[PDB]
DNA sequence: GGATGTATATATCTGACACGTGCCTGGAGACTAGGGAGTAATCCCCTTGGCGGTTAAAACGCGGGGGACAGCGCGTACGTGCGTTTAAGCGGTGCTAGAGCTGTCTACGACCAATTGAGCGGCCTCGGCACCGGGATTCTCCA
DNA sequence: TGGAGAATCCCGGTGCCGAGGCCGCTCAATTGGTCGTAGACAGCTCTAGCACCGCTTAAACGCACGTACGCGCTGTCCCCCGCGTTTTAACCGCCAAGGGGATTACTCCCTAGTCTCCAGGCACGTGTCAGATATATACATCC
């Protein structure tokens, strides 16, 4: 039980932080 | 030639509930009509239930959900009981 | 080895075999479960009994030995649950439940 | 009085340093205020320096809000990234699908941020401050700069009614033209600054003595400065009016209208006949150039400037006249760039960089209202205004885009006037209004 | 000499005809009407016997039900007499028009 | 003609079975139009089933099926 | 302003022009979960299922009021009163 | 006690869509009783289909079927 | 040999093959005519056209570019014959036809 | 998962060439067509059964349209039906 | 001499559609089998029609009585508007139940052949019922 | 209350026809076997529904008030009920013609079935453009 649920938070956090950063990179930095 | 009907079976049921009583041909015609009507409805309901679940077979469970949909109130309970009994006896035998 | 009607095999007066035939020829679906006709036959017998019991009572209450349409009509409209099953149904030779509106009665 | 902020990655000039001293004293007194430097003295780096000073002394590392017009947002993103590079700077622009994601930076629970926090300055448009006020109202903004603040001059605007209700401590206005129109608009800026003191339309209304009255009354709330006292190294604007006479086609249409509410229709004829109805029973490009006095007279002037190795900023008030002009520039085989309010906010960055990076480009076509604010165009040298604006502040704002700091050639302003027509009336009124504004500051 | 008061005879009638099963339209004129409607739709149509009996059971069952509904519309309007406006209300609420 | 074969006395009776004490005088002409509009709809369907079967004879079954296409189900004829 | 009654008829010309749902969402939803849990405990609902019930429920009530209105007007009233609901139901066949 | 959550204002708006000018005060308690009886009947059917499919969640489709079981066809949701 | 949709062979924007699949697999009968799906698909296309023609008109009378559920309701309840076909139907987000009894209106 | 969306759009572009059709209104059309298919194929089904016959031909469809559609709508639909089956057979 | 409405611009944004790559599953073509529906010949039943007779009921004509209707007063309910209070609606964070999909394989129902008894048609028949004449009892009505 | 008296029910005797029982027999239901795919099952990903928190602000609520509707009561007068007599056509029992539905045989073409193949349509991206809201400015109008 616990292991899969713990891993879900890390897997979520990674994608959330990257997709957050990608949007700031989308606007501020030239594309 | 050979038109076929449920009059035979209605007589037996009547004999178990009211031993001395009988039944005019017109009343029996009404009973024959009633039985076709209700088979129609319970089969049609069971048909559509199977379709909505994307299933190919009309099992006993479907005929159960259909009784529970068509019949109102206490009728439904008492019928779903007769059904369980019968199928239990068959599965035994 | 000696035959036993599926009906007797399942304690019922209504004909299990014929019901399996009609479920197959009625295009109700492709494959027809075995117990399906047994259960369906049990419910047809139950409803048939329920009406004829009530009709028998109506006949005795009118001093006669044969059920006729008028007794079925009385039986069916005097029970709320059967009436909710058959509200749209007309029974030939049935007549009407006796009901005069109370404001029509004389002063 | 105060030292230069240690985080600041550039040296402040003397008058900028004094400006920071004023603002620091305002903050420590708890008073809100207007930095009203004449355009291109460097309000931006003074503004930024307060965020630096707060982040150093009182360890208030944000959150800080810059609200600015659209043309200008990229400028701020660069300026903060350049002059205080430790600060982490978050755009709040772009599509709704973008902005949702950006809100996921905001910390609603820590009231004062510190260096490790997700973002320190947010930069957003006036337009999004209004549309997304519902979301902004939850924040606890620690310092807030409205740049190009005459955006808020109308007290009846949704914008004023929104920004007045932003929950925040110290506010700074920037506006290089504070005095504008009637005294009701001056009330509006004051109220946005300090609601308790300037609470009434009527009491602010409550003549030479009244003007002397006002000069003292405003002294705790505004710092105004002017180029000639500190930017002595850059020569004054050479301004050259040019007259034009209507073409025969123009003259016909103008008489037709005058015989036949028609204010804006007259302004169109004086720009170019083709802003009414174009041409073809075959229409020649030579007729197109000759058919408008302005364009005809402009063709002389452009050709001279090209031969001399100059580069031109050319302003319009009408968007369809930009469309027409590109055609004539295409035929004369001049390289040009275009920027107006319809231009997507990505392309703004690119275009301004292009004209400041690659001097093959001879002409920048700019809309006056979209072009007038923010953008920095030091590599240009000649400004032309093809049509007069009713409001003198808007043209002022516009020509100061050529006359910044770091300009090294003599800025030349041309202005074309169609004689005997609405154009004259308009420039007449604008100059009256400029005298009034100049008197009230004086 | 004797007359019953207006209404007593009608209530005699309600009891008697609410207690009979019989068909209330005369058979032969009903049968003749059904062929008059049929002969618009297809010419020379032989009718079974039980088909016209079934039409008559349905026809009497429809109208006897319509009078029940009509009567409630009257009584609600504090009348005892049914009138054409009552029938049209009943049909509209039952959705037929 | 035939619709006037449904006599005034007949309607009067039908009404009594529906327990109506006092009947107007304009009811009679309205009731006839109602009954004709009902019969026309049922007969059209019954004749339509009859012609699909390529019979000439309208049976009881055609009528019974016609009525079940109207939410009115008749028991005691097929 | 408006003579006595013109305001009610303005209410009519308002609500017949709009298409919106007329019951408040969250109160409706709570009624549906109250009724459901008699039949089975722990019934999860989909958003779209409660919206379906609400569209159907409002459609049913509105249509009952048209039939109720005709009953009133037939009695030479403009006011709908409980007797009128009960009459419509019995005619329609909802006893 | 959630049925009283259907507010008086709301019953009144529904009436207006149905073209009612003036409403009695007793209408409110009838209308609640009416609405509950209708929802009980549809929800019972929807849950009956849901349990047959061995789901726990009542879906939009269950409800749309439950209404076509009762002659009330709801176009707009699967 | 190049395949030509049954649709094209019968000029029917509606998909005749999909109609034949659903008739065949949906247990309507034991065997299905080759002419069945062509005719039925022609009838669906005709009814689809009728409702959209009336709704299109209602859109342009309201001075709007895009058909919405309000306009389908207004279309369907104006036509005598389509209203008779869809009398039982509720259309989501459709609202009501404007209707006030002349008894309610001002004197 | 399939829908008649595609085809409704094609009919719309042909009858009203400037117009579009909202997502929810398209959902209504997909509901309408499924409904009517079921009604017509159900009546065809029953007609076959009542006549002791094992195929739903095109004649069974035409009698089921004549039963379902009211009045003049029926006439027009049976005309359209007949036209198309003629064209297909002519290939 | 002022407060406001109107008309025309620019500046922006948001959401509807047109097009696009991709991929995949179901529709099209083509080949054979065999059973359903189409053909005609037959046959007996049940419908259409005429006849003469009885008599139930429909058709017509009167009074007179009581109900539908129109009008009026009056009284209490319903609509209104002003002021306050409470929950709905928004938008979030965040957890996890359970819907929806995959891969197995087993067990069950379609399909066949041989059997045989259930249930249909038809024939005989006698007892439940309809109906009739009579008497006793119950409801209306008016003095 | 009291007779009157028309109607209703209950009693009883006749007789008739259809409910009910029993005889052959054919065809469909039962027994025992094969086999092939539906679907019960185990396991998985990840959608999305349930909880719970704070804020604005709209609709929900409460009250004081007044006037319009509902409705109880009366006078009028038409029109329906009740009854009587004449008139007519429905019902009955019957004979007959004959059409048309139900059946038996038999043949052929149509549709299901399997296979090979590829393009229509579904899902997901994206971008671009007309419509909706702000906001600025002049000027005419209403006050
Ligand atoms: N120390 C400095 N180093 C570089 N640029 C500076 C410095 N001080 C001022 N500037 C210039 O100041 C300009 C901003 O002027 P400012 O008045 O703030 O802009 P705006 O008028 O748009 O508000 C920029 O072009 C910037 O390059």
């Amino acid at each position: 039980a616990r292991r899969r649920r713990n891993l879900s938070e890390k897997r979520n956090e990674e994608i959330k932080m990257e997709t957050v950063n990608k949007l700031l990179k989308k606007q501020a930095p030239r594309t | 030639s050979r038109k076929e009907s449920y009059s035979v079976y209605v007589y037996k049921v009547l004999k178990q509930v009211h031993p001395d009583t009988g039944i005019s041909s017109k009343a029996m015609g009404i009973m024959n009509s009633f039985v076709n009507d209700i088979f129609e409805r319970i089969a049609g309901e069971a048909s559509r239930l199977a379709h909505y679940n994307k299933r190919s077979t009309i099992t006993s469970r479907e005929i159960q959900t259909a009784v529970r949909l068509l019949l109102p109130g206490e009728l439904a309970k008492h019928a779903v009981s007769e059904g369980t009994k019968a199928v239990t006896k068959y599965t035994s035998s | 080895a000696k035959a036993k009607t599926r009906s007797s095999r399942a304690g019922l007066q209504f004909p299990v075999g014929r019901v399996h035939r009609l479920l197959r020829k009625g295009n109700y679906a492709e494959r027809v479960g075995a117990g399906a006709p047994v259960y369906l036959a049990a419910v047809l017998e139950y409803l048939t009994a329920e009406i004829l019991e009530l009709a028998g009572n109506a006949a005795r209450d009118n001093k006669k030995t044969r059920i006729i349409p008028r007794h079925l009509q009385l039986a069916i409209r005097n029970d709320e649950e059967l009436n909710k099953l058959l509200g749209k149904v007309t029974i030939a030779q049935g007549g009407v439940l006796p009901n005069i509106q109370a404001v029509l009665l004389p002063k | 009085e105060v030292a230069q902020p240690k985080l600041l990655n550039c040296q402040l000039k003397e008058y900028q340093l004094k400006g920071l001293n004023w603002l620091v004293n305002l903050y420590e007194q708890g008073i809100n205020g207007i930095l009203a430097d004449e355009m291109g003295l460097g309000k931006t780096v003074q503004s930024i320096s307060v965020m630096a000073y707060l982040a150093e002394r009182y360890d208030i590392w944000g959150p800080f809000l810059v609200v600015a017009p659209a043309s200008t947002l990229h400028n701020w993103q660069q300026e903060v990234s350049k002059f205080v590079p430790d600060f982490k700077v978050l755009p709040y622009w772009g599509t709704a699908a973008d902005r949702k994601v950006l809100r996921k930076f905001w910390d609603r629970k820590h009231t004062t941020y510190k260096k490790d926090s997700p973002f320190h300055v947010m930069i957003t448009s006036y337009q999004l401050v209004v549309s997304d006020v519902a979301y902004f109202q939850k924040m606890k903004w620690q310092y807030m700069i409205l740049d190009e603040a005459q955006a808020i001059k109308s007290s009846q605007s949704s914008r004023w009614k929104c920004l007045l209700g932003f929950h925040c401590r110290n506010r700074l206005l920037l506006t290089g033209t504070p005095i504008q129109n009637n005294m009701q608009e001056l009330w509006a800026l004051l109220h946005f600054i300090m609601p308790s003191l300037f609470d009434s339309h009527d009491e602010f209304s409550e003549n030479e003595d009244q003007l002397k009255r006002l000069h003292m009354i405003l002294k705790p709330f505004m710092l105004r400065r002017v180029k000639k006292h500190v930017q002595k190294e850059l020569g004054d604007k050479i301004e050259i009016d040019v007259f034009c006479e209507l073409s025969y086609r123009q003259r016909a249409m103008y008489q037709s209208l005058r015989n036949q509410n028609l204010v804006m229709q007259f302004r169109k004829v004086c720009n170019h006949p083709d802003l009414f109805e174009r041409a073809d029973t075959v229409p020649s490009m030579a007729r197109f150039v000759t058919d408008s006095g302005k364009l005809a007279k402009l063709d002389e002037l452009l050709r001279e400037l090209k031969e001399g190795g100059h580069r031109v900023l050319l302003y319009f008030q009408m968007t369809r006249m930009i469309d027409l002009m590109e055609e004539y520039l295409t035929y004369r085989n001049y390289k040009y760039c275009r920027l107006d309010g319809s231009t997507k906010l990505e392309d703004r960055r690119d275009t301004v960089a292009d004209f400041q990076t690659r001097p093959e480009i001879f002409i920048f076509l700019l809309s006056t209202r979209a072009g007038g604010l923010g953008i920095n165009l030091t590599t240009a040298d000649t400004v032309i205004f093809y049509d007069s604006d009713w409001n003198p502040t808007i043209d002022s704002q516009a020509m100061d885009r050529a006359h910044r700091l770091g300009q090294t050639k003599q800025v030349t302003v041309y202005r074309l006037i169609t004689r005997g027509t609405i154009e004259e009336r308009i420039r007449k009124r604008a100059l009256q209004k400029e005298e009034v504004q100049r008197v009230v500051i004086t | 000499p004797h007359r019953y008061r207006p209404g007593t005879v009608a209530l005699r009638e309600i009891r008697r005809y609410q207690k009979s099963t019989e068909l209330l339209i005369r058979k032969l004129p009903f049968q003749r009407l059904v062929r008059e409607i049929a002969q618009d739709f297809k010419t020379d149509l032989r009718f079974q016997s039980s088909a016209v009996m079934a039409l008559q059971e349905a026809s009497e069952a429809y109208l006897v039900g319509l009078f029940e509904d009509t009567n409630l519309c009257a009584i609600h309007a504090k009348r005892v007499t049914i009138m054409p406006k009552d029938i049209q209300l009943a049909r509209r609420i039952r959705g037929e028009r | 003609d035939n619709i006037q074969g449904i006599t005034k006395p007949a309607i009067r009776r039908l009404a009594r079975r529906g327990g109506v004490k006092r009947i107007s005088g304009l009811i009679y002409e309205e009731t006839r139009g109602v009954l004709k509009v009902f019969l026309e709809n049922v007969i059209r369907d019954a004749v339509t089933y009859t012609e699909h079967a390529k019979r000439k004879t309208v049976t009881a079954m055609d009528v019974v099926y016609a009525l079940k296409r109207q939410g009115r189900t008749l028991y005691g004829f097929g």
